[PDB]
């Protein structure tokens, strides 16, 4: 059935289930009370396919009941659809069509296996630039070593290809996207699942990126407030003095913050939101998509503490403050 | 088709309201003396959320201190109007309302300010502001479940007030 | 006689605008991709102030940012309204404006929008917002001569924007209440 | 015809009798529209008189100037204020803007106002829902008549002004109706602030 969410069941329920899809609804919205019986029915069909009792879970919160899961989970709409594969809450929703076969389908999709098996070396010779691969080495895909990579795999495969192959002396190697920078290969435990992901982790996705229009779309609806780098694209320096230093401060913050720099001269309005014109960069900010907090002079960012502390004080709510 | 002209006396309307949870016989001629906020609340279909209607009762209030009442028209019976009021809005009702359900079951209200489609039934959200001597001021018109705006309503209201009694005179707040 | 509806496609126009003191052609097809506010602006015996075309040209930005235009229209010919254009405030002028003014000369974009009329030749003050599929998505109309809002379009375009990224969902805020986020 | 400025606003404002001074803002048509009929209705009536200074029309810009827009609590544009010998009336000028209609007010500004009576009938027959301030004078050329005509200039809305001949010179206020008595002013007549704020007082 439908296990119903609330503060004391919630954390267990979804760190034993090895796939939650989990239901964010409020019903005084009709989308959610017309999603409902759609949701009993997949759950069900997918129960079939499906237990041992923890392969698949289909779960729910009312956020009019509890707000405090609602906003531990970022909920701005109603339904929202989220997947937890081992209690970890993947980034992307459920956006497809609402119908028994579409969630269906979404769920044998995600216990799918990610990993592509391949022949000794046989296109090792050319998959480059294009995405990012690895592949792991083993003797047998039984092996802890091997669930361990198809966990990764199951939440890293759309940022990288995932293959497995036998032969070589167990162990995973990473390719970028080129032939100009080498492997990088896994010295890590592969029974370890946190350092094995946090490896691969590092290679797939980078910890900031560009904000453009374009795919601000994109990113807005990931549903984090931004912290953002300001800079003309002539300036690499203050770039990499910031990749740097929230690398040393706020790589706790990895998924909680998105962590962006955008081409001052294409952001002049959102630049112009604040006091600030294109010639002002390097200029630093949170966008929490309702205002935006300057960081202040830009070489502060050198001491060790005030970056971290520039985070924890949108996570504390401190001042606001002016505009 | 449309009979909702600006400028002109807004089109004659009657018919069965739910005030209060009661019915009562409600004329447009009624609201004679004061100004009347009226807008279009469509329970079809189309519904999606208890809000509008919510947000408009919960600061009437504000409407009143400006002379200002509101009513809501929807194509549906005064029966189905209480059948909706009575269903909590956790269960996709409007739960208790505080400002008049206007029924329009003919459609020629829904046809005389032009916010009704002939081909599924349903009533465009249309929100209509009529002066105190009948003369129709103000046509916002939108499909939007939510929605127009308490605020900008006011403002509106206030605006054309101003414009009544201070008419040949620029503001100091314009530029 | 009016064309205007919503959801349907806006009915179309084309005409010469002054842009930046200078004569362009312009089409409501130009602008497929982007949102238009498109609103009347009589420069006839009901004028009374330059503040609102003003009011919109200095905040035209926040429109860019979410991907809108604005364009005036008015049935002065393009000559008049560039003497309009160079009339500076202080003599009754609208002096420099930053969004195009769009002449219907013919009167038939004032009749399609129906927002003319025909006794006194003058236009009411419509205020309508086309979507980037050319559909038109509001109707606005009185006679005040200032009293449209640039907060309020904007938070108009915005909520047209967000209905069509997200159909199915309601969004929060949307509740008992307190100010509808 | 012309206009003030932040400073000689009080070399003017203060010497003339009556001055009818335009607030004006030129970016609105309503202000733009009246310039032509203000010198206009001028035009006629500096040539009535022309009296050297007593009626003036004269203008004040709200934009650069406009620290008199808020000294004054200046709101709509155009206001069109009144003042006698540099004081603001608690009135302006809300009837119609044409040369007829600002001709016959500044000219009606130009009224008595005193009510001189005969053989008093009328002390009594005053009554029914007004404010009468009653002098008393002996000679109408004096220092004290014409102080007492000048608060009668300003308050000639608020209340009737009336004169007459042969007391002791004493002002002497019958109140609303036959109930309350007089309040009779005691004090002194021909200097200016204690005789105003007195009748000043009474009319409000």
């Amino acid at each position: 059935e439908i296990t119903s969410l609330d503060t004391e069941n919630i954390d267990e329920i979804l760190n034993n289930a090895d796939v939650a899809l989990v239901n964010f609804y409020a019903d005084w919205c009709r989308f959610s009370q017309m999603l409902h019986p759609i949701f009993e029915e997949a759950s069900d069909v997918i129960k079939e396919e499906f237990p041992n009792e923890n392969q698949v879970v289909f779960a729910r919160v009312d956020c009019d009941q509890h707000s405090d899961i609602a906003q531990r989970y970022r909920i701005s709409k109603y339904p929202t659809l989220k997947l937890f594969r081992n209690g970890m809450m993947m980034k992307r929703e459920y956006r497809g069509q609402r119908s028994v076969k579409a969630l269906a389908d979404y769920i044998r999709q995600q216990k799918s296996d990610p990993i592509q098996e391949i022949r000794d070396l046989a296109e090792i010779t050319t998959l480059d630039r294009s995405k990012r691969n690895i592949i792991g080495y083993f003797e047998q895909k039984d092996s802890d070593n091997y669930r361990v990579f198809e966990r990764v795999a199951n939440i890293l495969h759309d940022d990288c290809a995932f293959l497995s192959a036998f032969g070589d002396v167990d162990n995973i190697i990473y390719k970028p996207p080129g032939h100009s920078a080498p492997d990088m290969v896994y010295l890590g435990a592969m029974t370890n699942f946190d350092v094995t992901y946090n490896w691969i982790q590092d290679k797939c996705v980078p910890l900031v990126r560009e904000i453009t229009f374009e795919n601000g779309e994109e990113l807005t609806e990931e549903g984090l407030p931004f912290l953002i780098l300001f800079h003309m694209k002539e300036d690499t320096e203050s770039l990499e003095i910031f990749q740097n230093e929230v690398a040393r401060q706020l790589i706790s913050e990895k998924g909680t913050i998105n962590f962006l720099h955008a081409d001052c001269d294409k952001f002049r309005h959102p630049l112009l939101h604040i006091q600030k014109t294109p010639a002002d960069c390097p200029v630093i900010a949170i966008d929490s998509f309702r205002h935006m907090y300057v960081f202040g002079d830009f070489k502060d960012v050198l001491i060790p503490g005030k970056l971290k502390q520039f985070v924890f004080d949108l996570h504390s709510g401190k001042l606001h403050r002016e505009f | 088709l449309s009979k909702a002209k600006i400028s002109k006396p807004a089109p004659y309307w009657e018919g069965t309201a739910v005030i209060d949870g009661e019915f009562k016989e409600l004329k447009l001629t009624d609201y004679r003396g004061k100004y009347l906020v009226f807008f279009f609340y469509p329970l079809d279909f189309t519904f999606v959320s208890p809000t509008e209607i919510i947000a408009f009762g919960d600061r009437l209030e504000e409407f009143r201190s400006i002379n200002t009442e509101v009513v809501a028209c929807s194509v549906d019976s005064q029966f189905e109007h209480l059948a909706w009021i009575n269903t909590p809005r956790r269960q996709g009702g409007l739960g208790p309302i505080r400002i008049p359900l206007l029924s329009d079951l003919t459609h020629q209200i829904s046809k005389d300010y032009g916010v009704y489609l002939e081909d599924s039934g349903h009533t465009l959200r249309g929100l209509f502001i009529i002066d105190d001597k009948g003369i129709l001021r103000q046509i916002t018109l939108n499909d939007l479940p939510v929605g127009r705006s308490v605020d900008e309503t006011l403002r509106l209201v206030q605006a054309f007030q101003y414009t009544d009694k201070h008419g040949e005179v620029c503001p100091a707040g314009w530029k």
